[PDB]
């Protein structure tokens, strides 16, 4: 059982008030059953696109979630992951500086 | 690569336990049980990939399977029903696609055993007219008064079974067609050359193996318990 | 029912060829096997076809398989009496023990034997142990003779049977009648249409 | 130059009755096909995903895979019955199959199988075999798979012939997408100090990102992993762990094939 790496990043340079795409890249997990949510202020973003699940040379699975977002000074974005390898859902917050 | 089945024929009562056994000495991991009914192809009941493993096939209901060893695969009917009247075939195989079939087991499940009755067997000797007309000699065997119709009629000359020159009616006939549990008759012919029949050292026997009750079966009637048994009739050749 | 055979049944005369057909929807179709099953007996494998377009032969049997059409035929050349049997088409859906077999319900073949020297007679045979009892044996008639059941319910007449004295290359039809009733061989087969030349001895 | 074509099958068997198989197909790092369990047919994810195959050859090839997917599924289920109680559900099976294309008419094909996330079995030459470190119980499934001559001949054909043929045509049809150049865009940021140079939107994957004070490359630069964007471009960041106050004079330089020697140079 392998415990998912979650990486959150924007497609274009983040600028407040400008529409962008937020990516959540989840990797290194198995078995392939997984739940991925992208959150705005802790609320589920409704239009979230998933790439098809795939796997690497090492046989671990990965998948890319993405959604349209407009970054502001106040709003928080996050990617939440439930997987059997983890007792609790893991939440990774978007941090633009990171 | 051979496969055997026992018994080859069984008459049972509704609600009784029946076990159909299949043996195979080929060291095949895989065994299969099927039943064959008129109007249908063989249908898979249960199978087994090895000892202590059994798998449901397409029509498992009313059957349990048992694989106690590599050699043996049993089909167990815990509560037999008339709907299980059928011919059962066991097969075995290795990793390849070929299934090697056993010879089949005929099961009849009756509602009640009260009418089961072994045959009388009579042997009728060649006509002198036939002999002088054709230089052949036809013996006729007659099994009568039996129920149900599960009999195997065979001919033996000097302790060895003969098939050449034999015909047996394909199905027994009803002695009282108007009646519910009519008893049956069956005839057979064995035709030989006159000189074979004329040879006083030739000993001819018509044998009827009857399938009826087992020793275990309860019997509350006055007449002899109509057990599975052989009945035969016999005559020697003569000038 | 993914395996269909045609005809359901057919009657042929000895020496004639016949063709039996098997059509299937089984997927995948690794191989197709033809079995012969004599009445009351087990399954005898005649041939197995494995290729996309395949032909096999085994003495008087030959078979074709066309996997594109999902169609096989079994041909029997110069039928003999012993070809009387059910012929069963089976398609295996794998090339290993992981496969399931899909059985057709069979085609019944009856082959009518050639009786070249008919000598139709009705003989009386007596019981080995009880001289009192007898049977009547109608024998050596050709295959255009039908044996009718009796009109009397206390009289028993069997259907005709053909026996084969193999070493003499000789076949003969017969039927048997008996009755506990008043009853004699002369009248035993009166309900049947029998040859005019029939021998009734003594 | 060299392109690897991978058909990635992922099959889950939760118990005796429930299962699903999903596949994706890649040529290099571009997805060419998707085959969802919910779908009777393989879907093209590129206009050119049929390669140079005629409709007739494509249909015939898809039909073989349609039968395969159903067959594989029952086969696993029966292999579990055969091995039980040694192996139980849940079971994950993955296949990675395809070919790597080299210059001239050279190629190499592969078909690798993982059971519970471990590579255990491959097709090699004319038969299935277990690889080193694989558990012994698999010798029975191998024996049973290797009894199937028809499957062995077909896989030999798929690997030796069909794959390199298909891929050559895919490379010709997909040429403009495969050789696409998309420019990176870079931006800078910092956390507790630690500087980040973000590079995003570049294709193809090879890229050079270095922190610089003038012309001196900063040895502490740490390139992160390549991260995909949803538009089939790439994202990469490079961090530099620095003392606070020493940011001025630092630049992030990016070299990429799409820029034609006009490197991105972003000053803090
Ligand atoms: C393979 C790389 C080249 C691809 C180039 C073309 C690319 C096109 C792009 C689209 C691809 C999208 C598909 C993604 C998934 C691909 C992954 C690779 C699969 C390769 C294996 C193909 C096997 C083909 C033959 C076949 O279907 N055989 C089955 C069907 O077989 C039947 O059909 C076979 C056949 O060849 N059929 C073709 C057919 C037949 C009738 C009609 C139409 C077609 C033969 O006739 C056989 O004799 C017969 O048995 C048979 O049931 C097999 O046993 C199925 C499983 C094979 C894989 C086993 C993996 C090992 C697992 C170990 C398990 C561990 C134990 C757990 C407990
Ligand atoms: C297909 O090619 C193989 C050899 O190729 C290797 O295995 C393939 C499945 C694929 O993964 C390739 O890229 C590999 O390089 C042939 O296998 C040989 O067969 C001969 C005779 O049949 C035998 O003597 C050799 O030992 C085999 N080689 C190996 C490594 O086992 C196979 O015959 C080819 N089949 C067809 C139909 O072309
Ligand atoms: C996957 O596809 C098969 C074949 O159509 C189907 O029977 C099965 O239910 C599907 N699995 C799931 C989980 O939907
Ligand atoms: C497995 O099948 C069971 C019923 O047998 C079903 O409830 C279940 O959803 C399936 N398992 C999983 C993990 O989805």
């Amino acid at each position: 059982q392998k415990t998912p790496q979650i990486q959150v990043y924007s497609r274009h340079p983040p600028e407040n008030g400008k529409p962008n795409i937020l990516n959540c890249y989840v990797t290194q997990f198995h078995p392939p059953h997984i739940e991925i949510q992208m959150l705005k202020n802790g609320k589920k973003i409704p239009k979230v696109e998933m790439s098809d699940m795939s796997f690497s040379k090492d046989w671990s699975f990965y998948i890319l979630a993405h959604t349209e977002f407009t970054p502001t000074e106040t709003d928080t974005y996050a990617c939440r992951v439930k997987h059997a390898s983890m007792a609790e859902p893991k939440t990774v917050y978007w941090d633009r500086d990171m | 690569a051979a496969v055997t089945q026992s018994p080859r024929n069984k008459v049972a009562v509704t609600g009784g336990k029946v076990t159909l056994s299949c043996n195979q000495t080929n060291n095949h991991n895989n065994m299969y049980w099927y039943r064959q009914d008129t109007g249908h192809g063989l249908r898979l009941i249960h199978y087994s990939y090895g000892a202590g493993s059994t798998e449901k096939g397409d029509i498992p209901d009313g059957y349990k399977a048992s694989r106690p060893s590599q050699e043996n695969f049993s089909l167990i009917l815990e509560l037999a029903t008339p709907s299980q009247t059928s011919v059962y075939f066991c097969a075995s195989g290795d990793e390849g696609y070929t299934q090697y079939f056993g010879p089949g087991t005929r099961l009849l499940v009756l509602e009640d055993l009260r009418n089961v009755t072994p045959p009388k067997v009579s042997l009728f000797e060649p006509s002198k007219a036939e002999i002088s007309h054709t230089q052949k000699a036809t013996l006729v065997c007659l099994a009568t008064g039996f129920y149900p119709d599960h009999v195997e009629l065979s001919w033996w000359v000097n302790g060895k079974e003969v098939h050449s020159g034999v015909c047996t009616d394909p199905q027994p006939l009803k002695e009282q067609p108007a009646l519910n549990d009519s008893r049956y008759s069956l005839s057979s012919r064995l035709r030989v050359s006159a000189t074979f029949w004329q040879n006083p050292r030739n000993h001819f026997r018509c044998q009827v193996q009857f399938y009826g009750l087992s020793e275990n079966d309860e019997w509350t009637q006055d007449r002899a318990k109509p057990v599975t048994q052989i009945v035969s009739a016999e005559a020697w050749g003569r000038a | 029912t993914q395996v269909e055979q045609s005809p359901q049944s057919l009657v042929v005369r000895q020496g004639e060829n016949c063709v039996l057909q098997c059509n299937y929807s089984v997927t995948p179709d690794n191989h197709l096997r033809w079995f012969k099953q004599d009445t009351g007996k087990g399954l005898v494998s005649l041939t197995v076809l494995v290729d996309q377009k395949d032909k096999t032969s085994n003495g008087r049997y030959s078979a074709t398989l066309d996997k594109d059409a999902k169609h096989s035929t079994l041909h029997i050349t110069a039928t003999l009496l012993d070809d009387t049997a059910t012929y069963i088409c089976v398609v295996g859906d794998r090339g290993s023990a992981l496969g399931r077999l899909h059985f057709g319900a069979g085609t019944q073949l009856i082959v009518i034997p050639d009786i070249q020297n008919p000598d139709p007679a009705v003989y009386q045979l007596r019981d080995s142990k009880s001289s009192d009892k007898s049977v009547c044996l109608f024998t050596d008639f050709d295959s255009q003779t039908n044996v009718s059941q009796s009109k009397d319910s206390d009289v028993y007449i069997t259907d005709k049977c053909v026996l084969d004295m193999r070493s003499m290359d000789f076949k003969s039809n017969s039927a048997v009648a008996w009755s506990n009733k008043d009853f004699a061989c002369a009248n035993a087969f009166n309900n049947s249409i029998i040859p005019e030349d029939t021998f009734f001895p003594s | 130059k060299n392109y690897t074509f991978r058909c990635l099958q992922m099959s889950s068997f939760a118990n005796r009755s429930w299962s699903r198989t999903d596949s994706v197909v890649w040529l290099g790092d571009l997805q060419t096909h998707r085959w969802s369990n919910d779908s009777a047919t393989i879907s093209f994810t590129k206009p050119w995903s049929q390669g140079k195959l005629s409709n007739q050859q494509w249909e015939k090839l898809q039909h073989m895979f349609q039968v395969y997917r159903v067959s594989f599924t029952r086969d696993i289920q029966e292999l579990v019955k055969m091995m039980s109680p040694k192996e139980d559900y849940p079971i994950e099976i993955q296949l990675s199959a395809g070919c790597e294309m080299y210059p001239g008419n050279a190629s190499e094909s592969f078909l690798h199988v993982a059971f519970q996330g471990k590579y255990v079995v491959r097709f090699w030459g004319t038969s299935w075999q277990t690889v080193p470190g694989a558990p012994s119980w698999l010798d029975l499934p191998i024996k049973v798979l290797n009894a199937d001559q028809g499957t062995s001949a077909t896989v030999q054909m798929l690997l030796n012939d069909t794959c390199p043929l298909f891929v050559r045509g895919l490379l010709e049809a997909g040429k403009s997408d495969l050789e696409k150049q998309e420019k990176p865009v870079a931006w800078l940021s910092s956390v507790p100090r630690q500087l980040v140079c973000h590079v995003s939107g570049f294709y193809p994957k090879p890229v050079w990102v270095m922190w610089m004070r003038g012309d001196q490359e900063q040895q502490g630069t740490h390139r992160g992993d390549f991260l995909p964007n949803a538009d089939e471009t790439w994202y990469l960041q490079a961090t530099l762990d620095v003392e606070a106050g020493e940011e001025a004079g630092l630049a992030c330089r990016v070299k990429h094939s799409s820029l034609g020697g006009q490197d991105i140079i972003l000053y803090w």
